[PDB]
């Protein structure tokens, strides 16, 4: 799947490496990716490795009680997770179906 | 498929053949070598070969690949500059990459080993880090660089260490098999290759054919009768390889069951071509000694005395080389037994292994001893 | 002080007495089950050098999931 | 430290280094063809 | 799926005959593969499966 490394990392690289590319395009960076395919096709697989190789913070959210202390202890909200997203910026927050 | 022939080894093979005395001005392999370095635009390489070779430089074909070189430089540095403004880190590594690949296809060492040096440091795949180290161990078998052959493989360990690559792991063995037949430590040489006969990919450095051969070489050196048995005698792949070739496993074979003379002509064709060989070269002399001492043993191992009249009818050869030859491998002391001249008879014995081994401590001792003993000089004062 | 890495409250089974009376044969059939839970605890258990020579990780952890009974 | 001016001096393999291989002696080859021949 | 939120969709689809041979190719990389397999056979004799 190598056209789409080459649309996720337009996407997810250039905006956090290269921000004046869409500035001088007069463009918003964009901020969502969404990957249709049936399962283990590897859309987790090209997450993480796009997060990797940009350096950005990997976080996975998948609403599992087991770390919403870490998340943090009295999460009744999902955005408290932005704390630590932006404490560890830049991050790639992903979430799989 | 194997990894690419950047650096190509067959390169090499002819340079060394060139610096031998009997193909010093070989029509052929001065051809093909040209051949070679015009394909592939050699210029620095054709400058440093013909110094050292005394050749007269063209100084019109050098100057045009010159040129060619760097016309390639300039739009690939600027590809770089490119990568680096507008692309990402991924195209990044790829062009300067791409850079050392070139500085190795037109043979400039050092310009290739700082490139790649680069790469290894902007790079963050651990195949492709090890695609890097394979790329450094193979410019390091090409101009024999033993501390680059050695602080790469220790890098490829590591980074294999992690990863688990198998197919990595069976390529770095075959490299770490050729270095050790470069730098004759025989017996890891036939460990390694024959735990990589049955997984050999790695055409970059040479065939299958040439392979197996290399192969059957150092386990008849270096592997005893049981294991030679086990392994060579009856490896499938080893036997199929040997099926196609008509030589070595003659040669092998006559070894292994004792048909003497006939091991003794192999030895000698394959002798002439280990000294063709660069790989072999500065060994032959040792491994054609090795053989007939390993022979001369076989031989005697099992009979308490043996005429020399039956060691020479056995062997082919006269009675007063295989004399000769035996007395001074006995004085060496690499042969079990002694020679009555008066009446020629060969009597061997059976001295204990632990004779054997208090020599090789003694021996490894002293020179650890010795290299201590500088250590301490150079310490203290 | 370091102690020891024995003291602990879950102590082995004394296989003199504790160990258990059943067998592969008295349970018979779900042969699939059994070379699976075979080839994961029993076999990497005195293999694990095959294991690592044939490129396999061994796994921890089977969790024999399925319906009571 | 110091060059050690008072001698003159005259204008000028990590594998088990054996003093065997200095034998003077032709390829095992011509030595095996000699011997076959006056045999 | 309201056009300003999701700045862009990718598909990921089942990997055709040469996407699995490479991904085939990727995942026998860490393991002794005794010379000479056609992993473009497999791939081909594992038609619609993911990776
Ligand atoms: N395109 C691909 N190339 C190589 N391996 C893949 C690919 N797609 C999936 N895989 C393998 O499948 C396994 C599961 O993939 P996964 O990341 O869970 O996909 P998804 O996120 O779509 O479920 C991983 O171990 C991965 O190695």
């Amino acid at each position: 799947l190598d056209k789409q490394i080459k649309e996720i990392k337009e996407v997810i690289e250039l905006p956090v490496k290269h921000p004046e590319l869409f500035e001088a395009l007069g463009i918003a960076q964009p901020k969502g990716v969404l990957l249709y395919g049936p399962p283990g096709t590897g859309k987790t697989l090209l997450a993480r490795a796009v997060a990797h190789h940009t350096d950005c913070t990997f976080i996975r959210v998948s609403g599992s009680e087991l770390v919403q202390k870490f998340i943090g202890e009295g999460a009744r909200m999902v955005r408290e997770l932005f704390v630590m997203a932006r404490e560890h910026a830049p991050s790639i927050i992903f979430m799989d179906e | 498929e194997g990894l690419p022939k950047n650096p190509d080894l067959r390169i090499a093979q002819l340079r060394f053949l060139l610096s031998l005395p009997e193909h010093r001005g070989d029509a052929a392999v001065r051809d093909e070598l040209m051949a070679a370095v015009r394909d592939n635009n050699m210029a620095p390489y054709y400058e440093a070969l013909c110094k050292s070779l005394d050749w007269q430089i063209d100084v019109d074909l050098l100057n045009k690949m010159k040129k060619a070189n760097e016309d390639e430089l300039k739009r690939l540095d600027e590809e770089l500059e490119d990568a680096e403004k507008n692309l990402g880190e991924s195209e990044i590594r790829d062009a300067m990459m791409a850079k050392a690949e070139y500085l190795c296809r037109i043979g400039d060492k050092e310009g290739a080993l700082t490139a790649f040096r680069k790469t290894y440091d902007k790079t963050v795949a651990l195949g492709h880090r090890l695609d890097i180290v394979f790329y450094l161990l193979r410019i390091g078998l090409f101009y024999m660089d033993n501390d680059l052959i050695t602080r790469n493989t220790e890098k490829a360990k590591s980074l294999i260490e992690e990863g688990g690559d198998w197919d990595r792991r069976n390529r770095l063995k075959v490299y770490q098999g050729l270095y050790c037949v470069a730098i004759r430590d025989f017996k890891q040489a036939a460990e390694l290759f024959l735990d990589t006969v049955s997984t050999f990919t790695s055409y970059e450095l040479m065939d299958y054919k040439t392979f197996v051969t290399y192969t059957v070489y150092v386990s008849m050196i270096a592997l005893e009768r049981p294991d030679l048995r086990e392994k060579v005698i009856k490896g499938a792949e080893i036997l199929e390889v040997l099926h196609s070739l008509p030589a070595v496993r003659q040669y092998l074979f006559s070894l292994y069951e004792c048909r003497y003379s006939v091991f003794f002509q192999s030895l000698a064709v394959v002798e002439q071509e280990m000294k063709k060989d660069w790989l072999f070269a500065p060994h032959y002399r040792y491994y054609v000694r090795e053989m007939r001492i390993h022979a001369y043993s076989q031989l005697l191992e099992s009979y308490r005395s043996l005429t020399l009249g039956y060691m020479a009818e056995a062997f082919g050869v006269g009675v007063e080389f295989i004399d000769q030859e035996l007395s001074r491998f006995i004085a060496a002391g690499r042969l079990h037994c002694k020679i009555d001249k008066v009446n020629e008879i060969v009597e061997t014995n059976r001295p204990d292994s632990k004779n054997w081994q208090y020599q090789e401590t003694i021996k490894k001792g002293d020179l650890l001893l010795n290299r201590v003993q500088k250590l301490s000089r150079v310490i203290n004062m | 002080d370091v102690l020891p890495p024995e003291a602990d409250s879950s102590i082995m089974m004394l296989t003199s007495d504790q160990k258990p009376d059943v067998m592969y044969a008295d349970i018979g059939g779900m042969d699939i089950q059994k070379q699976e839970v075979r080839e994961a605890v029993e076999l990497p258990l005195t293999h694990f050098e095959l294991y690592k020579q044939i490129g396999i990780d061994p796994p921890r952890g089977v969790l024999m999931y399925g319906p009571p009974g | 430290d110091d060059e050690f001016e008072e001698f003159p001096a005259e204008d000028w393999h990590v594998w088990e280094d054996n003093w065997d291989d200095d034998n003077v002696e032709d390829d095992f080859s011509n030595q095996l063809r000699a011997e076959l021949e006056k045999h | 799926l309201r056009p300003g939120r999701i700045d862009r969709k990718i598909e990921f689809p089942p990997p055709n005959e040469e996407a699995r041979l490479d991904i085939l190719k990727i995942h026998s990389r860490k393991m002794n593969l005794t010379r000479g397999i056609n992993l473009r056979k497999i791939a081909e004799l594992m038609p619609g499966a993911s990776g």
